[PDB]
RNA sequence: UUGACCUCAAAUCAGGUAGGACUACGCGCUGAACAAUAAGCGCAGGAAAAGAAAAUAACCAUGAUUCCCUCAGUAACGGUGAAGCGGGAAAAGCUCAAAUUUGAAAUCUGGCAACAUUUCUUUUGUUGUCCGAGUUGUAAUUUCAA
RNA sequence: AUUGGAUAUGCCAUAUAAAGCGCUUUCGAAGAGUCGAGUUGUGCAGCUCUAAAUGGGUGGUUCAUCUAA
C-alpha cells in the first residue's frame, strides 16, 4: 500500500562524492540523533538533483537532507520538503564532532528532544518558513521506530548576524545542561519555493 | 670436517649436509649475490678473472664487429 | 641526496653543438620550426602573446595550406587548440602568411612511368 | 672531495667499557696486522678523516 | 526577491496547528527574545543560551508535566545511548587529565609559598 | 560483422546464455592444467580488439587463478614465465568461478618471420619490450601502477645546490 | 573581442545511438536472456510490486538512474513481450 | 554459514523479504537437479559461494556440538589435575673481573670466567662517581 | 504528498534481538512492561539438554525466552543454505520469449549506398592480372 | 680502482684508446651544396644563417643577441 | 579400466551437456536439419563452389597472356562463406538461404544467427557439422553459409530448396526450439537419481 | 565400410628461442627497526620509464611526454607539502578493434629451386614453385583531428 | 679502407594504378566482471553486487572540457 503504520515525518539522508573525513562524521552524528531518517548511498550526479523526489517517494521520507562537498573544502546542506515545499540551502563552518573531548554530552539514542528556537525566528517570513521547516524536521513524531520514550535533550536554534546556532544539550537533574556535541555555525543561501526546483525566492 | 670445495666457485665452502656452497649458492643456477656484502661482491665480480671473451668484444667494437680478410 | 651543477657548462655546450649538428643535416631550412601566437590562459596573462605550439585546422585552411602539406614545409599542426575569436584567428593567418612569402620550396623529384 | 666511503670500509665495533683500552673501535676478525687496530675516527691511522 | 507574501503563503501552507500538544511537538519558542549583541564575546553568549534553554526547559516541564509524561529517565534504563560507551572511557580518562593538571598547578602554587 | 553481436553478447554475463557455458566452460577448464595452450580463442572479439590477429605467431594461453595484487597481473606474470620465448601483448577475463578466475594471454612469438615482417607488431620485437609483464608495461600493469593523465594519478628530497648560488 | 560560434567536434558526437547498434543490442537482449536478478524484477513488475522493484534494482546496480533505466528496460520487455502473448 | 543466516532470519535484523530476493543471484540459477556424482563432487569442493561468517553463530556451533559428556566432573577435573601437576613438574624441572694483569685488552670471555660477569678498568670509577652526582 | 508512511519490507524496524541481560525495562510513553517469569527449571533444562529444531539461540528483547525459527523458516534457510531458488514455484526455466524478432524487418539494416566496386570488374583481379602480365614479358612465369 | 680496473691497470695489453675527444669543432655541412660552399668553419651558424641570408628560427631569439659594432 | 584425462574430459563433456538444462539459444542447435534435405541443399551448394587456389590462377595466368599479348566478363556467381560476411549479407537482406554449422566451437558465434535470420526474414537451416560446409568452400571449416545469388537455370532449384527447409525445419521445431533442452537422462539414471534424492531429502540436509 | 573435421598426444622430427653475469642510472614487487628508505625478489636499455588528453582551466583561453627555473615553503592537510598559470630545453606524430574485398584471401610462414646481395663465402633479400596457415577473418580502407 | 644522406646521369617502372584539396537531395561503426555502488585493506588491490548510449569521465556556477576500460 501506500504506507503501513504512517509516522507523521521521516526523513531521507543522501551525501554526495568527495565528502570530507570530518563532513562524513557529522552525517554518521546526525542519522544516529534522529531516528527516523532513512540513510541511502551516495548520490552520482551532484547536478541532477530533482531525482531526489522520486527517491523521497520510493522511501517513504518527506523530508530530503543532502550533505554536498564542493572542493573537498565547502560543505552545504540542502533541506527541502519532499513534495512540492520549499528547498533552503545552507553553508556549514566550525563543524564539531561527537570524538571531540571537550564535548562530554552523553543523551540516549532516539530520546525525543525539545527544540528551543529563538525568537529572531519569528521576525522574517523567510525565517518563519525555516524555523517550521526544521521543527518538523528536528523534532521526532511520536511513535517514530527505535526512539526513546524519555525526554533526555534539548536542541537549541539562535540567529546571531543571520547565522543561525545550533547547539545541542543533556539536561541533568537537580537545568544544569550540558553541550551535547553538535556545534556548527550555519548561514542561509537561498530558498526555492519548489523541491530542489522552481524560482528562487529568497536570496542572502 | 662440515665443509668441502664447491665445484663452482672453487672454495672450500660447500657443505657436506646441506649439498650447498655458502660462497656462491651452488648447485643453484643464480650466484648468490647480497648488497649488504659490498666486500663480498668485489671480491669475485666482473675482472677478478680471466675475462677472456669480454676483452675480446671490446677489442671487436671499435671496428664494428667486421668479419673477413682484408686485400 | 645533494644535486650538483658542474655540468652546467658542459650541458651548454652540448646543446650548441647539437644544434650545430642539426643544421648540418637540415643547412638551407631553420632549425626550429614556426610557432603560433597564442594568448595565456588567465586574468593574470591574457594581455600577453607568447608562441604556442601548432596553427590550428583552421588557421591553416584560412592561410590556404592543406594539414597534410603543412608539416612538410614545416608548419606544426595543432589539432586541439581551436579559434574562438576572430582576433586570434586573424593573427596566426599572418604568421603564416608572412611564413609562406618568406620561404623557398626546392622541388623534389618525381617518378613518372614511360605511359600513362 | 674524498671518497664517501674512505674509512668506513672496515667492521669494527667498541670493544666495550671497562677492559682498560680506549672505547674507540677496533677492527675485528684476527689473524693479521690490522686486527685490534682501531678505526673510525679522525685521530686514528686509516680512519676518517674529520669532517670529509 | 524576497517575497514576503510568497514566504508567507508558503508557511500557511505548511503551519502546523497550534491545537497541537506541546507532547506531539516537543517545541518550545522563547517568550524573552534573548539577543546577544557581544557576538564575538562566546562567553557571554554561552550563559545567554544556557538561560534560554533553561527558560525553555522549565516552561516544557511545566507543559509536560500535566501530560503525565516521565520526564525523568530511571536509573534502570540501559538502552543504547548516542554517545558511545568506549568513547566514554576515552572522554573520562581526558577530563581526568585535565582535573590533575589543574590539582599540580594548585599543589606547586601551594608548594612555591610553603619553600 | 558478427564481431557487434559478441561484443553486446559479452556485457549480459549472468543472462541465460551466458550463465549456462559460463558453469559449461570453468569446469572443462578445470579439468586441464592451470596453464594450457588454448587453440583458439574462447571470445574472438575480446582477443581481436586487444591486439590478436588469426595469424602465425600469436599464442593464446588459458590460466585459472585462485580468488581472495591483481589476479589479471598474476595471470600474465605467470603465464609469461611458463612461454619464456614469447612476448606478453595482453590478456583479459574470460569465466570465473568461486574458487577461480579464467583468463587468456595473448602472446607473439618474436622470431617467428609473419611477426618480425609485420609493421604493426614489429615493435614488440625490440629487446627493450623484454618482459613487458614483468616491468609492469601491459594494460593491467600500468593500472596497477597508477600510470595514468590527469589529477587522480626524487626530485622532493633532493638538494640542488647550483653554481652561482 | 568578437566570438566566434564553433562547430561540433567528432569527439563529442560519441553518445550518440546508431540504429545498426541498437538493433544489435535489442537481437542480442533476446537472444541471452536475462539475469538471475532481472528474472526476479520482471515478477515483481508483473504482480505490480513496483516500488519493490525498484528499490531491488537500485540495490543490485548501485545508483538510481542505473535503476531507473534498468526498471524501464524491463518494462519495456514485459510490455513488448505481453503484447506479442 | 547456515547458523548465520539462521541468526538473521530469527533475529530480524536482516529482513526475510530482503532476504528472498537476495537469494535470486548468479549461484542460485546453476541448478544441481540432476546432475552426475563425478560433476556435483567437484563443484561443491570448487564452486561454493563463501557466505560471510560471523562469531555469533561460531559460538553457538560449539554449543550445539557441546556434548553432554563433553566435561563431566572427572573431565573437568583430573583432566584440569593432569595439566596441573605436569606444569608443577615442568616449574621444578654477577661476577666481578678487574681489566690487569692477564685480562687487559680482552675482547670476549676471559679465562677462568662463567655465567654473567661484568669488567671493570678502574677509569669507569670516574664516570661512576659522576653518575652518582647526576 | 507522500504520506510519510512506512512500508511493510522496509529495512528499519523495532525490536533488534541479540545473541542469547534482559532488556525487560519499559516501552513507549516510558511505562514499566511486566516482566515475565522465568520459565521452569525443569522446562529451561529440557530445552537446554534438548535443542529444538532450528534452535537460534536468540532471545527477543521484550522476553527472556529463545526465539526458534518455524517449519517454513527452516524451509526457507535450507534453500538459502544450498543456494537454490528460495521460491518452490517460479520457474527458471520459461519457454523462449521472443519479444522482438517476433515480426519481420522489411528493410536492411544499413541506409550506406552500394560502392561501385560491385558493379565493375574487381580491380583486385586487374591488379593481380597486371602484375602476372610483366611476368610474363619479363620471363619469371 | 676496480677489481676490473686493476685487472687492465696489471695487465700488459694496451688500452683501446679513441682520439675522439676534440672539442670546438663545428660540424660539417652535408645536404645543400650550395650553402657548404658559401659556410666558413669558424662561425657559429647563427653567424652563418645570418651571413647567407637565412633565418636560423623563424621566431624570436631566447637571449640578447651579440652586438659587435 | 584407465581412460587417458583428455578422453575422459571428451566423454564427460558430452554427457554433462545432456544433463544439464541447455537455453533455448544453444538447445536449438541439437535440432538439425534432416538427412534427405541435407543432401539436396550440398547438391545445389556444390554447383556455387568458390573456385580453388589453382582454378583461379589458372584463370588469371590465362588472361594475363591476353594482355601481354595484346586486347567485358560476367559477374562470379557462388556461394557465400566467411561468418562477418554473412551476417552483413543477412543484414543486408541479400541472403536467400543460411546454412548453420551445428557445432561451432564458441557456441555464441552462431548463437546470434538463428535468431538474426528470423528476424530479417531469411530462410535458414542447422546442417550437421561445421567441417561439411568446410568442404564445400575448400576450407576445413565454415561456421556459415549463405546463398544470395543463383543462376536462372537454379532458380527453380533453390526455390524448392528454401520450400523444404521451410517445411522440415522451420515448420517443424519451431515449438521445439522454444523449450530449454536437457535434462535427458537414461533407462536407469532417474531410479537411481530417485533413490538419491529421497536418501538426500531424509536427513542429509546440512 | 571409407573419409572429413575437432580436440589431444608423440618424435635425438625441420628451424628457432628462453635461462646465467653486470646492475651506476631505469621499471616493477616487497619492506623494517629507527621511510614509497635500507635489505630481499623480478625485469630491461643505451638510456629506461612517460607520452599524442576520459588534460587543464573559468581566461582575449591554453594544448602529448620529459627535464629545468618559477610558482612556493605557497594552497591544502594538520610539521608535512603540491599543482594550474608563467620563463626555458627539445619537439613528431601516430597504429589498431568496432565497416561486405564479396565483381573473386586481394594476405602470410615454410620446403625446394634458381638469382642476386654483403662490414661478411659469415649478411640480407628477390623471383619461381609446391605444401600449409587463414573465412571462428589474413590484406587494402578508416581511427573521431575524423 | 668501411660507410651516410643528397646531387648529376644511365637503365628499369606491374599507371586499367595511387593521393591531396574542393563539393554533397547519401552514410558515419568508437574497446564490460569494465565503469560504478557497497565494504575491507594499503589513487591502487581484494571480496559482494554489477551498468549506460548525447552515454560516460572530470571540472565549475544549466555550463565548460575531455572521450577511459
Ligand atoms: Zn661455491
Amino acid at each position: 500500500s501506500a504506507g503501513f503504520v504512517p509516522i507523521k515525518q521521516k526523513v531521507l539522508v543522501l551525501s554526495s562524492r568527495g565528502v570530507t573525513y570530518r563532513q562524513r562524521h557529522l552525517l554518521n552524528d546526525l542519522v544516529s540523533m534522529m531516528p527516523h531518517s532513512k540513510k541511502d548511498s551516495k548520490l552520482d550526479s551532484k547536478d541532477r538533483l530533482y531525482q531526489l523526489n522520486e527517491l523521497a517517494e520510493l522511501y517513504n521520507c518527506n523530508n530530503i537532507f543532502f550533505f554536498e562537498s564542493r572542493r573537498r573544502e565547502d560543505l552545504y546542506l540542502h533541506i527541502a520538503r519532499a513534495p512540492n515545499g520549499p528547498t533552503v540551502k545552507f553553508h556549514v563552518e566550525n563543524l564539531h564532532t561527537m570524538d571531540e573531548l571537550n564535548m562530554t554530552g552523553n543523551a540516549l539514542k532516539g530520546s525525543r528532544p525539545i527544540l528551543s528556537f529563538d525568537k529572531t525566528f519569528d521576525t522574517a517570513p523567510h525565517l518563519k518558513v525555516v524555523k517550521e521547516l526544521l521543527q518538523q524536521t528536528f523534532g521526532i513524531p511520536k511513535g517514530a521506530r527505535r526512539s526513546k520514550p524519555f525526554i533526555d535533550r534539548v536542541c537549541t536554534l539562535t540567529i546571531a548576524d543571520g547565522k543561525i546556532w545550533f547547539r545541542n544539550y543533556e539536561i541533568r537533574e537537580n537545568v544544569t545542561l550540558i553541550e551535547i556535541g553538535p556545534r556548527f555555525v550555519m548561514t542561509i543561501i537561498n530558498i526555492l519555493e519548489g523541491s530542489f526546483g522552481g524560482p528562487v525566492i529568497y536570496k542572502n | 670436517k662440515s665443509h668441502t670445495i664447491c665445484r663452482r666457485c672453487g672454495k672450500r665452502s660447500f657443505h657436506i649436509q646441506k649439498s650447498t656452497c655458502a660462497c656462491c649458492g651452488y648447485p643453484a643456477a643464480k650466484t648468490r649475490s647480497y648488497n649488504w656484502g659490498a666486500k663480498a661482491k668485489r671480491r669475485r665480480t666482473t675482472g677478478t678473472g680471466r675475462m677472456s671473451y669480454l676483452k675480446k668484444v671490446h677489442r671487436s667494437f671499435k671496428n664494428g664487429f667486421r668479419s673477413g680478410k682484408p686485400a | 641526496y645533494v644535486k650538483t651543477w658542474f655540468n652546467q657548462p658542459g650541458r651548454k655546450l652540448r646543446r650548441r653543438q647539437a644544434r650545430q649538428t642539426k643544421a648540418a643535416k637540415i643547412a638551407p631550412r631553420p632549425v626550429e620550426a614556426i610557432r603560433p601566437a597564442v594568448k595565456p590562459p588567465t586574468i593574470r596573462y591574457n594581455m600577453k602573446v607568447r608562441a604556442g605550439r601548432g596553427f590550428t585546422l583552421e588557421e591553416l585552411k584560412a592561410a590556404g595550406v592543406s594539414r597534410r602539406v603543412a608539416s612538410t614545409i614545416g608548419i606544426p599542426v595543432d589539432h586541439r587548440r581551436r579559434n574562438r575569436s576572430e582576433e586570434s584567428l586573424q593573427r596566426n593567418v599572418e604568421r603564416i602568411k608572412v611564413y609562406l612569402a618568406h620561404l623557398i620550396v626546392f622541388p623534389r623529384k618525381a617518378g613518372q612511368p614511360k605511359k600513362g | 672531495a674524498v671518497s664517501e666511503k674512505a674509512g668506513h670500509q672496515t667492521s669494527a665495533e667498541s670493544w666495550g667499557t671497562g677492559r682498560a683500552l680506549a672505547r674507540i673501535p677496533r677492527v675485528g676478525g684476527g689473524g693479521t696486522h690490522r686486527s685490534g687496530q682501531a678505526a673510525f675516527g679522525n685521530m686514528c691511522r686509516s680512519g676518517r678523516m674529520f669532517a670529509p | 526577491i524576497n517575497n514576503t507574501v510568497a514566504l508567507e503563503n508558503i508557511y500557511e501552507r505548511i503551519k502546523y496547528p497550534d491545537d497541537i500538544s506541546f507532547v506531539e511537538n516537543q517545541a518550545v519558542t522563547t517568550k524573552e527574545p534573548i539577543i546577544i549583541e557581544n557576538v564575538e564575546d562566546d562567553l557571554a553568549r554561552e550563559l545567554a543560551f544556557y538561560k534560554q534553554g533553561v527558560s525553555s526547559v522549565k516552561a516544557a516541564f511545566a507543559k509536560l508535566r500535566e501530560a503525565n509524561v516521565l520526564i525523568s529517565r530511571p536509573h534502570d534504563y540501559f538502552a543504547e545511548m548516542l554517545k558511545s560507551d568506549d568513547h566514554m572511557e576515552k572522554v573520562r580518562q581526558e577530563l581526568i587529565k585535565e582535573a590533575t593538571a589543574k590539582k599540580l598547578s594548585q599543589q606547586a602554587k601551594k608548594q612555591r609559598e610553603l619553600k | 560483422g558478427a564481431y557487434k553481436y559478441l561484443e553486446e553478447l559479452a556485457k549480459k554475463k549472468q543472462s541465460d546464455v551466458n550463465l549456462f557455458l559460463s558453469r559449461v566452460r570453468a569446469w572443462e577448464y578445470r579439468q586441464m592444467n592451470v596453464i594450457h595452450r588454448a587453440s583458439r580463442p574462447s571470445r574472438p572479439d575480446k582477443a581481436r580488439r586487444l591486439g590478436y590477429k588469426a595469424k602465425q605467431g600469436y599464442v593464446i594461453y588459458r590460466i585459472r587463478v585462485r580468488r581472495g595484487r591483481s589476479a589479471r597481473c598474476t595471470a600474465e606474470e605467470r603465464v609469461g614465465r611458463y612461454c619464456s620465448n614469447l612476448r606478453v601483448l595482453n590478456s583479459y577475463w574470460v569465466n570465473q568461478d568461486a574458487t577461480y578466475k579464467f583468463f587468456e594471454v595473448i602472446l607473439v612469438d618474436p622470431s617467428h618471420k609473419a611477426i618480425r615482417r609485420d609493421p604493426r607488431i614489429n615493435w614488440i620485437v625490440n629487446p627493450v619490450h623484454k618482459h613487458r609483464e614483468s616491468r609492469g608495461l601491459t594494460s593491467i600493469g600500468k593500472k596497477s601502477r597508477g600510470i595514468g593523465k590527469g589529477h587522480r594519478f626524487l626530485r622532493h628530497n633532493t638538494l640542488s645546490l647550483r653554481r652561482y648560488r | 573581442l568578437t566570438k566566434r560560434q564553433l562547430p561540433e567536434r567528432p569527439s563529442r558526437r560519441k553518445g550518440h545511438l546508431s540504429k545498426r547498434t541498437a538493433f544489435v543490442r535489442s537481437i542480442v537482449r533476446e537472444v541471452a536472456g536475462f539475469a538471475p536478478y532481472e528474472r526476479r524484477v520482471m515478477e515483481l513488475i508483473r504482480n505490480s510490486q513496483d516500488k519493490r522493484a525498484r528499490k531491488l534494482a537500485k540495490k543490485r546496480l548501485g545508483t538510481l538512474k542505473r535503476a531507473k533505466g534498468k526498471i524501464e528496460e524491463l518494462t519495456s520487455v514485459i510490455q513488448s513481450s505481453r503484447l506479442a502473448h | 554459514e547456515a547458523m548465520t543466516l539462521a541468526q538473521d532470519i530469527a533475529s530480524r535484523r536482516k529482513s526475510k523479504a530482503d532476504l528472498i530476493d537476495e537469494g535470486y543471484n548468479r549461484w542460485s540459477f546453476q541448478s544441481k537437479e540432476g546432475l552426475p556424482d563425478w560433476f556435483l563432487d567437484e563443484e561443491t569442493t570448487v564452486n561454493k559461494p563463501n557466505k560471510p561468517i560471523t562469531k555469533e553463530a561460531v559460538l553457538a556451533l560449539r554449543e550445539k556440538m557441546k556434548a553432554l559428556n563433553a566435561r563431566p566432573i572427572k573431565k573437568v577435573l583430573e583432566a584440569q589435575g593432569r595439566k596441573k601437576m605436569r606444569t608443577i613438574k615442568r616449574l621444578q624441572r654477577p661476577t666481578l673481573v678487574v681489566a690487569k694483569g692477564p685480562n687487559k685488552g680482552l675482547k670476549s670471555r676471559p679465562k677462568g670466567v662463567k655465567g654473567k660477569y661484568k669488567m671493570v678498568d678502574s677509569r669507569m670509577k670516574k664516570d661512576l662517581r659522576a653518575q652518582k652526582r647526576l | 504528498e507522500i504520506d510519510a508512511g512506512y512500508s511493510s519490507d522496509s529495512s528499519t524496524e523495532d525490536v533488534a534481538p541479540g545473541l542469547y541481560n534482559l532488556y525487560i525495562n519499559y516501552d513507549i510513553d516510558g511505562k514499566k512492561i511486566t516482566r515475565p517469569a522465568t520459565p521452569a527449571a525443569l522446562d529451561s533444562l529440557i530445552a537446554s539438554i534438548d535443542k529444538d529444531k532450528g534452535w537460534t539461540g536468540i532471545v527477543d528483547p521484550m522476553t527472556g525466552k529463545p526465539v526458534n525459527l518455524t517449519t517454513e523458516e527452516l524451509g526457507l534457510l535450507k534453500r538459502l543454505a544450498q543456494s537454490e531458488i528460495p521460491d518452490e514455484n517460479f520457474d527458471p526455466y520459461p519457454d523462449y520469449d521472443d519479444f522482438f524478432t517476433n515480426t519481420v524487418r522489411e528493410t536492411p539494416l544499413s541506409s550506406a549506398p552500394e560502392p561501385k566496386r560491385r558493379f565493375a570488374p574487381s580491380k583486385h583481379e586487374q591488379k593481380r592480372i597486371l602484375q602476372l602480365a610483366y611476368a610474363i614479358r619479363k620471363g619469371r612465369i | 680502482a676496480n677489481p676490473r680496473q686493476r685487472n687492465k691497470q696489471r695487465s700488459g695489453k694496451p688500452r683501446l684508446t679513441r682520439r675522439n675527444a676534440n672539442k670546438k669543432a663545428k660540424a660539417k655541412i652535408y645536404g645543400n651544396f650550395v650553402i657548404q660552399q658559401n659556410w666558413d668553419k669558424h662561425a657559429t651558424l647563427r653567424q652563418n644563417y645570418a651571413r647567407l641570408g637565412l633565418l636560423a628560427t623563424p621566431n624570436y631569439v631566447t637571449g640578447g643577441v651579440e652586438k659587435l659594432y | 579400466v584407465k581412460w587417458p584425462e583428455y578422453i575422459r574430459l571428451q566423454r564427460r563433456r558430452k554427457i554433462l551437456n545432456l544433463r544439464l538444462k541447455v537455453p533455448p539459444a544453444i538447445a536449438q542447435f541439437q535440432k538439425t536439419l534432416d538427412k534427405n534435405t541435407a543432401t539436396q541443399v550440398f547438391k545445389l551448394l556444390n554447383k556455387y563452389r568458390p573456385e580453388t587456389a589453382a582454378e583461379k590462377k589458372q584463370r588469371l595466368v590465362a588472361e594475363a597472356e591476353a594482355v601481354a599479348n595484346g586486347k567485358v566478363s560476367k559477374k562470379p556467381y557462388n556461394v557465400k562463406y566467411g561468418l562477418n560476411h554473412v551476417v552483413a549479407l543477412i543484414e543486408a537482406k541479400k541472403a536467400k538461404l543460411v546454412l548453420i554449422a551445428s557445432d561451432v566451437d564458441p557456441i555464441e558465434l552462431v548463437v546470434f544467427l538463428p535468431a538474426l535470420c528470423k528476424k530479417m526474414g531469411v530462410p535458414y537451416a542447422i546442417v550437421k557439422n561445421k567441417a561439411r560446409l568446410g568442404t564445400v568452400i575448400h576450407q576445413k571449416t565454415a561456421a556459415v553459409l549463405a546463398v544470395t545469388e543463383v543462376r536462372e537455370e537454379d532458380k527453380n532449384e533453390l526455390a524448392s530448396i528454401v520450400s523444404a527447409v521451410d517445411a522440415n525445419f522451420s515448420a517443424k521445431y519451431d515449438e521445439s526450439r522454444r523449450k530449454w533442452g536437457g535434462g535427458i537422462m537414461g533407462g536407469k539414471t532417474q531410479a537411481l537419481l530417485a533413490k538419491r534424492a529421497k536418501a538426500a531429502a531424509a536427513t542429509v540436509r546440512l
